[PDB]
């Protein structure tokens, strides 16, 4: 599984 | 460009219209006009820069890896699968390469507030690692080595100029971390920047903002999932 | 075109490729590439030109409707909204020809079986309709009659060479009523098209092949929705 | 609510 990045959220 | 008739306001009028199609590329275009104007993007327009290029870029990446996986199971054959991973491969690097030369002709700067400094540093750090994902050979290294100074020095002005839990410093520090982990195979850097960054803003609660703290809190869970992940 | 350098068998293969990336650009790029080479498709080749297509066609309907509907909201302003709204409707209207130019100039026959036949003068009928859905004026009453028209002699094929519950028959019922209710303003038309059709699948229900029965059972419960819906 | 025609699938 990969690492979680910052989400395209705001 | 094509973007260059069209007035700034249209242009961000625009590219919230295309947001809600799920217009993408045509978000991030009308986004690309409105910076090619001259003129600072705000904190709402950052957003709309960062949200086009981001959608754009993650449905190549994600295509580039379903495409890579079947490769390399094929390497266990005619040319097409490697012919194809390269023409997405190649849409995903210019789209990078936009990006990029976005951030280094129009947004990068010395002046302006802190938050645009260290969003557009980190933004550059994210683009490199993009590139990185899918470089080989002294092409690589370059890149590897950029993406890390980017993130450096936007780590290095958001510890002076921002509290802990500054969702910008903390979505850096998340990526900076995933970079660590992911592209330059440092788990002990990344598992140390991640527990660190989680600390301190755990630490320094009661400086979350009323306009950003749903940002924050959802960033402090990654930074631990990230860290229940690798350990 | 674009495609021209490329075996015919390398760009069914990469069209295959493109629909497991989701790259539905892509897929219908290389299925038109195949389409150009100017031998007949398969079954299994009319369905990748017929996934590719209406991802993309898809897509920019959904967007299409977004736009409109603000569009319509604010008819109740610059000329933002009309403008992009424009926009995506010339790029839909571009793809709907793309299609209806490669079912005339090569797909569409007097030879073949009847599945190819109807599948093809029911993508005809599709096609029109999605330029019917953002037509106006005159343009409008000749779309809805070309689209009429297709899935009329789709329909007079299907009933004469196919079994009740063939899914090209089926399918071309469910979305000729859907034509009658949405398009033409023939909700009569629409219920009796598809109570009939319905009913002659599950009175025939035998006729269910152990290779398409899924898509088969599928179609007859959508036809079953519309009528509640409609009813 | 629309009525649903023949879908995408495979
Ligand atoms: C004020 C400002 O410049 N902003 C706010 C939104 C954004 C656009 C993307 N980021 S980010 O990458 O730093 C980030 C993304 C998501 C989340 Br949940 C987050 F906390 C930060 C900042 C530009
Ligand atoms: C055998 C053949 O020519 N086929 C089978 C698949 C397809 C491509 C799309 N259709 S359809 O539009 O008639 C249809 C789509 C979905 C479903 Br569940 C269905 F039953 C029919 C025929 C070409
Ligand atoms: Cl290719
Ligand atoms: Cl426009
Ligand atoms: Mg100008
Ligand atoms: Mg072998
Ligand atoms: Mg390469
Ligand atoms: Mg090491
Ligand atoms: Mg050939
Ligand atoms: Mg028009
Ligand atoms: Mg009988």
């Amino acid at each position: 599984i990969r690492s979680t990045s910052t989400p395209n959220v705001h | 460009g094509a973007m260059g008739s069209m007035e700034r306001a249209s242009l961000i009028q625009k590219a919230k219209l295309a947001e809600q199609a799920e217009r993408y590329e045509d978000m991030a275009a009308f986004m690309k006009g409105a910076v090619e104007k001259g003129e600072e993007l705000s904190c709402e327009e950052r957003n709309l820069l960062s949200v086009a290029y981001k959608n754009v870029v993650g449905g190549q990446r994600a295509a580039w890896r379903v495409l890579s996986s079947i490769e390399q199971k094929s390497n266990e054959k005619g040319p097409e699968v490697r012919e194809y991973r390269e023409k997405v491969e190649t849409e995903l690097q210019g789209v990078c390469d936009t990006v990029l030369g976005l951030l280094d002709s129009h947004l990068i700067k010395e002046a302006g507030d802190a938050e645009s400094r260290v969003f557009y540093l980190k933004m550059k750090g994210d683009y490199y690692r993009y590139l990185a994902e899918v470089a080989t050979g002294d092409d690589k290294k370059r890149i590897i080595d950029s993406a890390r100074s980017a993130y450096q020095e936007a780590m290095d002005i958001s510890k002076k100029e921002m509290p802990p839990t500054n969702p910008i410093r903390l979505g850096l520090a998340l990526n900076f971390s995933v970079f660590h982990y992911e592209i330059a195979n440092s788990p002990e850097e990344a598992i140390s920047l991640a527990k660190t960054t989680f600390d301190e803003a755990m630490a320094d609660l009661h400086t979350l903002s009323e306009d950003s703290y749903k940002d924050s809190t959802l960033i402090m869970q990654l930074l631990r999932d990230n860290l229940t992940l690798w350990t």
